[PDB]
């Protein structure tokens, strides 16, 4: 803890070429563990631990939950387009929901939706009502509140979501609690007369990390540029920070990498 | 676990 | 700005004659439809995985393509991206370093 469970849903009129129009993927503590799409018509494990700690019930049920959501989302695409007076084109429904369990026993939840990449509607903090982000979502607010949708999502988020998240974290404790050391490389090709120094951490886990440039031993932040944290294909991450120097001042710069996996912070020069 | 959406 | 923000990077720091994985990560875009091709010398490579996709809290989509490979001496690797928010395909060259 903190521990998180997150589901994100995409429903699109224009995927497109050999791509599924409907997808749902689940993440525990920010890592992919579950996948469903309209081509497969099947939920599948994406980590060894989820597969090893569930029975066939789990997959057959989730699969049919996925197939059900597929029909509901087909209609919702239709409904939102009509609200927006659309008769064609690329459009998308997005759902994003889940729960957090904070180290302190306190939980959190959120249920929010977008249309064409913009806020459409969401359950509000007290989980008693929905707040439409656009006028087109107003009839939806009215309908759901008449149908006691908020209460139904209060239960899912505060009980169902949390209880299952407890099971998941327990299943994949070892995997989620592991550490993987980044290999770091510093490099500086140039031209146009500027020495561009780059420092890259490869395959670190968990996610959090610090990669900084030092100039005369002093951290040169204001002007280093980061690509942020981007994922590898194996549940590890990558980051890449650059800085331009004089061609010759190269020897004055050092990249420093701090990570939980490291015996000591890495400190590396160019060349 | 995943859960079912309501109808818009 | 809803154009794809692309980075090309290898799983491991690259080495002469060493097996690796080439990654292309596109982020911050909409609509989700996108074309992302890993390329060796202006031609597609072999065996490309696409996930997930997913999106951020701001609802912008992201997509990762990765493929097993060994960097060949004298070869140029790059990620070719096509998305409707751009006039023409974008080509992001990989730096072997």
């Amino acid at each position: 803890e903190l521990h998180t469970l997150r589901y994100i849903r995409t429903a699109m009129t224009d995927p497109g070429p050999g791509q599924p129009w409907f997808v749902t993927v689940g993440y525990v503590d920010g890592e992919l563990f579950v996948h469903y799409n309209s081509t497969a018509r099947r939920y599948v494990p994406r980590t060894e631990w989820i597969a090893a700690n569930t029975d066939q019930q789990y997959w057959d049920g989730q699969t049919q939950i996925g197939q059900l959501n597929e029909q509901i989302n087909r209609e919702n695409l239709g409904i939102r387009q009509r609200r927006y007076n659309q008769t064609g084109g690329s459009h998308t429904v997005q759902w994003m929901f889940g729960c957090d369990i904070l180290e302190d026993g306190t939980i959190r939840g959120y249920r929010q939706s977008a249309y064409d990449g913009r806020d459409f509607i969401a359950l509000d903090k007290d989980m008693k009502t929905f707040t439409a982000a656009v006028p087109e979502a107003v009839p939806t607010k009215r309908k759901w509140e008449e149908e006691s949708e908020p209460e139904r999502w209060k239960n899912y988020l505060e009980e169902t979501c949390v209880e299952w998240l407890r099971r998941y974290v327990e299943y994949g404790k070892a995997e989620l609690g592991r550490r993987e050391r980044p290999e770091v490389r510093v490099w500086g090709k140039e031209a146009d007369g500027i020495l561009t120094l780059s420092c890259r951490a490869h395959g670190f886990y968990p996610r959090p990390i610090v990669v900084s440039w030092l100039k005369d031993g002093a951290v040169r932040g204001q002007d280093a540029h980061s690509g942020g944290i981007v994922p590898n294909g194996d549940g590890t991450y990558h980051t890449w920070v650059t800085i331009e120097a004089q061609p010759g001042d190269g020897d004055k710069y050092q990249c420093r990498v701090e990570h939980a996996s490291l015996p000591q912070p890495g400190l590396y020069s160019w060349k | 676990i995943d859960w079912f959406d309501g109808k818009d | 700005d809803l154009t794809p923000k692309v980075q090309v990077y290898s799983r491991f720091p690259a080495s002469a004659g060493t097996k690796n994985v080439l990654n292309c990560f596109a982020a911050g875009f909409h609509p989700p439809k996108i074309s992302i091709t890993l390329m060796k010398d202006g031609v597609p490579m072999e065996g490309a995985q696409y996930s997930d996709m997913s999106f951020n809290d701001d609802w912008t989509f992201q997509r990762l393509v990765h493929a097993d490979f060994t960097p060949s001496s004298g070869s140029t690797y790059a990620c070719k991206v096509e998305h409707e928010t751009l006039k023409e395909p974008q080509v992001y060259k990989w730096d072997p370093e």
